[PDB]
Protein backbone atom coordinates (compact mmCIF):
# COMPACT_ATOMS: atom_id res chain seq x y z
CA UNK A 1 0.00 0.00 0.00
CA UNK A 2 1.96 3.07 -1.15
CA UNK A 3 0.08 5.57 1.06
CA UNK A 4 2.97 7.81 -0.14
CA UNK A 5 0.90 9.36 -2.53
CA UNK A 6 -1.99 11.90 -0.81
CA UNK A 7 -5.02 13.55 -1.89
CA UNK A 8 -7.16 16.57 -0.95
CA UNK A 9 -10.90 16.02 -0.88
CA UNK A 10 -12.49 18.35 1.51
CA UNK A 11 -10.86 21.85 0.14
CA UNK A 12 -13.61 24.81 1.04
CA UNK A 13 -12.11 27.11 -1.37
CA UNK A 14 -11.42 26.44 -5.73
CA UNK A 15 -8.20 27.00 -7.13
CA UNK A 16 -6.62 29.49 -9.75
CA UNK A 17 -5.62 28.19 -13.06
CA UNK A 18 -1.73 26.52 -11.74
CA UNK A 19 -2.11 27.82 -8.41
CA UNK A 20 -0.80 25.34 -5.75
CA UNK A 21 -2.24 25.05 -2.23
CA UNK A 22 -0.19 23.17 0.18
CA UNK A 23 -1.45 24.06 3.93
CA UNK A 24 -2.45 21.01 5.77
CA UNK A 25 -4.76 22.57 8.66
CA UNK A 26 -7.65 20.87 9.57
CA UNK A 27 -10.44 21.95 7.32
CA UNK A 28 -13.36 23.37 9.60
CA UNK A 29 -16.43 21.88 7.84
CA UNK A 30 -19.12 23.26 9.51
CA UNK A 31 -21.17 25.13 12.38
CA UNK A 32 -19.79 24.01 15.39
CA UNK A 33 -16.46 25.48 16.26
CA UNK A 34 -13.69 23.52 16.36
CA UNK A 35 -10.51 25.91 17.24
CA UNK A 36 -8.42 24.16 15.17
CA UNK A 37 -9.44 20.28 16.84
CA UNK A 38 -10.51 17.77 14.45
CA UNK A 39 -14.01 16.08 15.50
CA UNK A 40 -17.83 17.45 15.07
CA UNK A 41 -18.20 19.88 12.10
CA UNK A 42 -14.50 19.08 11.11
CA UNK A 43 -12.59 17.07 8.11
CA UNK A 44 -9.16 16.73 7.77
CA UNK A 45 -8.46 17.75 3.77
CA UNK A 46 -5.36 15.64 3.35
CA UNK A 47 -6.37 12.05 2.22
CA UNK A 48 -3.55 9.24 1.76
CA UNK A 49 -3.96 7.24 -1.51
CA UNK A 50 -4.73 3.80 -1.15
CA UNK A 51 -1.97 2.74 -3.60
CA UNK A 52 -1.83 -0.59 -4.54
CA UNK A 53 -0.51 -3.04 -7.95
CA UNK A 54 -4.19 -5.09 -6.83
CA UNK A 55 -6.63 -2.44 -7.42
CA UNK A 56 -9.22 -1.59 -10.26
CA UNK A 57 -7.64 0.75 -13.24
CA UNK A 58 -9.91 4.05 -12.29
CA UNK A 59 -8.41 3.48 -8.86
CA UNK A 60 -5.02 2.70 -9.65
CA UNK A 61 -2.34 5.54 -9.57
CA UNK A 62 -1.55 7.65 -12.59
CA UNK A 63 1.01 9.56 -13.36
CA UNK A 64 0.10 12.95 -14.87
CA UNK A 65 2.57 16.21 -16.20
CA UNK A 66 1.09 19.08 -17.41
CA UNK A 67 3.27 21.37 -19.86
CA UNK A 68 2.14 24.98 -20.14
CA UNK A 69 3.75 26.40 -23.22
CA UNK A 70 3.27 30.19 -24.09
CA UNK A 71 3.76 30.60 -28.14
CA UNK A 72 4.19 33.77 -28.10
CA UNK A 73 7.67 36.24 -28.92
CA UNK A 74 10.71 36.62 -26.62
CA UNK A 75 13.68 34.26 -26.71
CA UNK A 76 11.71 30.66 -26.30
CA UNK A 77 13.60 27.64 -24.75
CA UNK A 78 13.18 24.76 -27.12
CA UNK A 79 13.56 24.59 -30.86
CA UNK A 80 14.82 21.33 -32.28
CA UNK A 81 17.44 22.37 -34.53
CA UNK A 82 20.73 29.30 -40.70
CA UNK A 83 22.99 32.21 -41.91
CA UNK A 84 21.63 35.76 -42.60
CA UNK A 85 20.94 36.79 -45.54
CA UNK A 86 21.08 40.66 -45.96
CA UNK A 87 19.37 41.89 -48.63
CA UNK A 88 17.07 39.55 -50.49
CA UNK A 89 13.73 38.50 -50.40
CA UNK A 90 13.97 35.57 -48.07
CA UNK A 91 12.01 33.96 -45.81
CA UNK A 92 12.87 34.08 -42.05
CA UNK A 93 12.07 32.00 -38.80
CA UNK A 94 13.59 33.68 -36.39
CA UNK A 95 13.36 32.41 -32.95
CA UNK A 96 10.22 31.43 -34.15
CA UNK B 1 -21.14 10.19 0.63
CA UNK B 2 -19.43 12.55 3.25
CA UNK B 3 -19.41 11.10 7.09
CA UNK B 4 -18.44 12.89 9.83
CA UNK B 5 -17.17 9.16 11.97
CA UNK B 6 -17.44 10.28 15.58
CA UNK B 7 -14.79 8.57 18.18
CA UNK B 8 -14.61 9.50 21.97
CA UNK B 9 -13.24 7.34 24.35
CA UNK B 10 -9.50 6.61 25.45
CA UNK B 11 -6.91 6.67 28.69
CA UNK B 12 -3.87 5.32 30.20
CA UNK B 13 -4.43 1.44 30.76
CA UNK B 14 -1.19 -1.18 31.34
CA UNK B 15 0.39 -3.88 29.17
CA UNK B 16 -0.25 -7.26 28.82
CA UNK B 17 -3.99 -6.35 29.32
CA UNK B 18 -7.18 -5.63 27.20
CA UNK B 19 -9.21 -2.55 26.01
CA UNK B 20 -11.49 -1.75 23.10
CA UNK B 21 -11.45 0.68 19.79
CA UNK B 22 -14.65 3.23 18.87
CA UNK B 23 -15.61 4.39 15.59
CA UNK B 24 -19.34 5.27 15.32
CA UNK B 25 -20.50 7.06 11.69
CA UNK B 26 -22.42 10.41 12.19
CA UNK B 27 -22.74 11.60 8.88
CA UNK B 28 -24.44 10.14 5.14
CA UNK B 29 -22.35 7.29 3.79
CA UNK B 30 -22.63 6.05 0.36
CA UNK B 31 -23.16 2.20 1.50
CA UNK B 32 -23.89 -0.34 3.89
CA UNK B 33 -20.19 -1.50 4.01
CA UNK B 34 -17.12 -2.96 5.61
CA UNK B 35 -15.50 -1.60 9.12
CA UNK B 36 -12.29 -1.97 10.22
CA UNK B 37 -8.92 0.29 11.72
CA UNK B 38 -5.97 1.65 10.83
CA UNK B 39 -2.85 2.33 12.90
CA UNK B 40 0.44 3.99 12.41
CA UNK B 41 3.78 3.20 14.37
CA UNK B 42 5.63 6.51 15.85
CA UNK B 43 8.49 6.60 12.63
CA UNK B 44 6.24 3.72 10.59
CA UNK B 45 3.94 3.77 7.97
CA UNK B 46 0.24 3.55 8.51
CA UNK B 47 -0.58 -0.77 8.96
CA UNK B 48 -4.09 -2.03 8.38
CA UNK B 49 -5.85 -4.01 11.27
CA UNK B 50 -8.97 -5.71 11.25
CA UNK B 51 -11.80 -5.69 8.71
CA UNK B 52 -15.50 -6.62 9.26
CA UNK B 53 -18.83 -6.35 7.45
CA UNK B 54 -21.95 -4.82 8.70
CA UNK B 55 -23.20 -8.08 10.12
CA UNK B 56 -20.19 -10.08 11.65
CA UNK B 57 -20.20 -12.66 8.68
CA UNK B 58 -16.44 -12.07 7.74
CA UNK B 59 -13.41 -12.14 10.54
CA UNK B 60 -10.55 -10.80 9.06
CA UNK B 61 -8.34 -10.29 12.11
CA UNK B 62 -4.31 -9.47 11.34
CA UNK B 63 -2.22 -12.21 12.52
CA UNK B 64 -0.66 -9.81 15.14
CA UNK B 65 -4.10 -9.48 16.83
CA UNK B 66 -5.27 -13.15 16.35
CA UNK B 67 -6.61 -15.12 18.90
CA UNK B 68 -6.03 -12.27 21.12
CA UNK B 69 -8.20 -9.18 19.74
CA UNK B 70 -11.62 -10.32 18.72
CA UNK B 71 -13.98 -7.80 16.40
CA UNK B 72 -17.52 -8.29 16.75
CA UNK B 73 -20.63 -6.10 15.16
CA UNK B 74 -23.48 -4.88 17.47
CA UNK B 75 -27.25 -7.27 17.38
CA UNK B 76 -28.49 -3.98 17.54
CA UNK B 77 -26.42 -1.13 18.43
CA UNK B 78 -24.43 -0.73 14.93
CA UNK B 79 -21.03 -0.61 15.99
CA UNK B 80 -18.40 -3.02 15.74
CA UNK B 81 -16.20 -4.03 18.61
CA UNK B 82 -12.24 -5.33 18.60
CA UNK B 83 -11.83 -6.39 21.96
CA UNK B 84 -8.37 -7.05 22.77
CA UNK B 85 -6.50 -9.34 24.69
CA UNK B 86 -2.82 -10.07 25.89
CA UNK B 87 -1.87 -6.67 24.27
CA UNK B 88 2.04 -6.64 22.42
CA UNK B 89 3.97 -3.67 21.25
CA UNK B 90 2.70 -3.24 17.70
CA UNK B 91 -1.15 -3.05 18.60
CA UNK B 92 -0.30 0.24 21.04
CA UNK B 93 -0.31 3.43 18.12
CA UNK B 94 -2.57 6.32 16.99
CA UNK B 95 -5.42 4.23 15.65
CA UNK B 96 -7.92 5.56 12.78
CA UNK B 97 -11.19 3.56 12.23
CA UNK B 98 -11.86 1.95 8.51
CA UNK B 99 -14.40 1.62 6.31
CA UNK B 100 -14.49 -0.03 2.94
CA UNK B 101 -17.74 -0.55 0.94
CA UNK B 102 -18.20 -4.26 -0.73
CA UNK B 103 -20.18 -7.40 0.37
CA UNK B 104 -18.30 -10.11 -1.84
CA UNK B 105 -14.66 -9.53 -0.88
CA UNK B 106 -12.46 -10.41 -4.34
CA UNK B 107 -9.60 -8.89 -2.86
CA UNK B 108 -9.41 -6.59 0.39
CA UNK B 109 -7.81 -3.49 -1.38
CA UNK B 110 -10.50 -0.64 -2.22
CA UNK B 111 -11.07 1.93 0.83
CA UNK B 112 -13.76 4.24 0.63
CA UNK B 113 -14.18 6.15 4.26
CA UNK B 114 -12.11 7.22 7.35
CA UNK B 115 -13.13 8.64 10.65
CA UNK B 116 -11.67 9.76 13.92
CA UNK B 117 -10.04 7.63 16.21
CA UNK B 118 -9.53 6.90 20.23
CA UNK B 119 -6.65 7.59 22.36
CA UNK B 120 -5.45 4.52 23.57
CA UNK B 121 -2.11 4.46 25.62
CA UNK B 122 -0.65 0.85 26.53
CA UNK B 123 1.96 1.87 29.63
CA UNK B 124 2.58 0.86 32.89
CA UNK C 1 -3.13 10.09 -32.53
CA UNK C 2 -1.00 7.60 -33.12
CA UNK C 3 -2.20 3.94 -30.98
CA UNK C 4 -0.65 0.77 -31.63
CA UNK C 5 -2.71 -2.18 -30.76
CA UNK C 6 -2.22 -6.10 -29.74
CA UNK C 7 -4.84 -8.48 -29.99
CA UNK C 8 -4.43 -12.01 -30.12
CA UNK C 9 -6.35 -14.86 -29.24
CA UNK C 10 -9.20 -16.86 -30.82
CA UNK C 11 -8.97 -20.32 -32.00
CA UNK C 12 -12.21 -23.27 -32.65
CA UNK C 13 -14.91 -22.61 -31.05
CA UNK C 14 -18.07 -24.68 -30.50
CA UNK C 15 -21.43 -23.96 -30.50
CA UNK C 16 -22.42 -23.13 -26.91
CA UNK C 17 -18.76 -22.83 -26.55
CA UNK C 18 -16.87 -19.66 -25.31
CA UNK C 19 -13.98 -17.49 -26.07
CA UNK C 20 -11.30 -15.25 -23.42
CA UNK C 21 -9.65 -12.74 -26.05
CA UNK C 22 -6.64 -9.86 -25.20
CA UNK C 23 -6.31 -7.10 -26.87
CA UNK C 24 -2.91 -4.62 -25.13
CA UNK C 25 -2.74 -1.39 -26.18
CA UNK C 26 0.24 0.99 -26.90
CA UNK C 27 1.17 4.21 -27.70
CA UNK C 28 0.57 7.95 -27.30
CA UNK C 29 -3.17 9.08 -28.01
CA UNK C 30 -5.17 12.29 -28.17
CA UNK C 31 -7.53 11.32 -25.23
CA UNK C 32 -7.88 8.12 -23.29
CA UNK C 33 -10.81 6.65 -25.63
CA UNK C 34 -12.23 3.17 -25.46
CA UNK C 35 -11.33 -0.11 -26.42
CA UNK C 36 -13.37 -3.18 -27.70
CA UNK C 37 -14.29 -4.69 -30.67
CA UNK C 38 -16.25 -4.00 -34.20
CA UNK C 39 -16.74 -7.35 -35.67
CA UNK C 40 -18.21 -7.44 -38.79
CA UNK C 41 -20.37 -10.62 -39.22
CA UNK C 42 -19.31 -13.15 -42.10
CA UNK C 43 -19.76 -10.92 -45.18
CA UNK C 44 -21.72 -8.12 -42.94
CA UNK C 45 -20.16 -4.42 -42.24
CA UNK C 46 -18.51 -3.93 -38.89
CA UNK C 47 -20.75 -3.99 -35.72
CA UNK C 48 -20.11 -3.21 -32.29
CA UNK C 49 -19.50 -5.88 -30.04
CA UNK C 50 -18.71 -4.50 -26.54
CA UNK C 51 -17.40 -1.63 -25.06
CA UNK C 52 -15.55 -1.40 -21.91
CA UNK C 53 -14.37 2.46 -20.22
CA UNK C 54 -10.99 3.00 -19.95
CA UNK C 55 -11.43 4.32 -16.34
CA UNK C 56 -13.71 1.18 -16.17
CA UNK C 57 -16.72 2.48 -15.04
CA UNK C 58 -19.38 1.67 -18.42
CA UNK C 59 -19.92 -1.80 -19.56
CA UNK C 60 -21.90 -1.91 -22.85
CA UNK C 61 -23.84 -5.56 -24.39
CA UNK C 62 -25.36 -5.34 -27.38
CA UNK C 63 -28.68 -8.38 -28.44
CA UNK C 64 -26.27 -10.36 -31.23
CA UNK C 65 -24.03 -11.03 -28.06
CA UNK C 66 -26.34 -10.52 -24.42
CA UNK C 67 -25.84 -13.16 -22.16
CA UNK C 68 -22.72 -14.70 -24.45
CA UNK C 69 -20.55 -11.52 -24.13
CA UNK C 70 -18.63 -9.57 -21.94
CA UNK C 71 -15.52 -7.64 -22.21
CA UNK C 72 -12.75 -6.89 -19.41
CA UNK C 73 -9.53 -5.47 -19.02
CA UNK C 74 -6.59 -6.80 -17.40
CA UNK C 75 -5.30 -4.48 -14.27
CA UNK C 76 -1.64 -5.94 -14.55
CA UNK C 77 -0.60 -6.11 -18.26
CA UNK C 78 -3.53 -3.87 -19.06
CA UNK C 79 -5.03 -6.15 -22.36
CA UNK C 80 -8.93 -5.99 -22.15
CA UNK C 81 -10.24 -9.05 -22.51
CA UNK C 82 -13.13 -10.63 -24.49
CA UNK C 83 -14.32 -12.68 -22.04
CA UNK C 84 -18.15 -14.81 -22.63
CA UNK C 85 -20.32 -17.58 -21.65
CA UNK C 86 -22.16 -20.11 -24.26
CA UNK C 87 -21.48 -18.53 -27.09
CA UNK C 88 -23.65 -19.53 -30.19
CA UNK C 89 -22.88 -21.61 -33.35
CA UNK C 90 -23.13 -18.24 -35.65
CA UNK C 91 -20.24 -16.41 -35.07
CA UNK C 92 -18.04 -17.66 -37.53
CA UNK C 93 -16.49 -13.82 -38.27
CA UNK C 94 -13.28 -12.20 -38.08
CA UNK C 95 -13.21 -10.26 -35.44
CA UNK C 96 -11.39 -6.56 -35.19
CA UNK C 97 -10.49 -5.05 -31.58
CA UNK C 98 -11.18 -1.33 -32.76
CA UNK C 99 -10.62 1.50 -30.96
CA UNK C 100 -13.05 4.57 -30.05
CA UNK C 101 -10.22 7.59 -29.24
CA UNK C 102 -12.76 9.30 -27.14
CA UNK C 103 -13.92 9.20 -23.75
CA UNK C 104 -17.72 9.07 -24.51
CA UNK C 105 -19.46 7.22 -26.92
CA UNK C 106 -22.10 9.15 -28.57
CA UNK C 107 -22.64 7.22 -31.40
CA UNK C 108 -20.36 4.06 -32.17
CA UNK C 109 -20.18 4.72 -36.07
CA UNK C 110 -16.53 7.17 -36.58
CA UNK C 111 -14.06 5.11 -35.19
CA UNK C 112 -10.37 6.58 -34.47
CA UNK C 113 -8.62 3.66 -33.95
CA UNK C 114 -9.07 -0.03 -35.25
CA UNK C 115 -7.24 -3.70 -34.61
CA UNK C 116 -6.82 -6.85 -36.18
CA UNK C 117 -9.66 -9.41 -37.07
CA UNK C 118 -9.91 -12.01 -35.26
CA UNK C 119 -11.08 -15.15 -37.37
CA UNK C 120 -13.01 -18.10 -35.54
CA UNK C 121 -15.27 -20.65 -36.78
CA UNK C 122 -17.75 -22.18 -34.77
CA UNK C 123 -17.92 -26.06 -35.15
CA UNK C 124 -17.14 -28.73 -33.54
Amino acid sequence: GNYNYRYRLFRKSNLKPFERDISTEIYQAGNKPCNGVAGVNCYFPLQSYGFRPTYGVGHQPYRVVVLSFELLHAPATVCGPTNLVKNKCVNFNFNG
Amino acid sequence: SAVQLQASGGGFVQPGGSLRLSCAASGWAETFGHMGWFRQAPGKEREFVSAIDWWDTVHYYADSVKGRFTISRDNSKNTVYLQMNSLRAEDTATYYCAYWDMDYLQNSIPVDYWGQGTQVTVSS
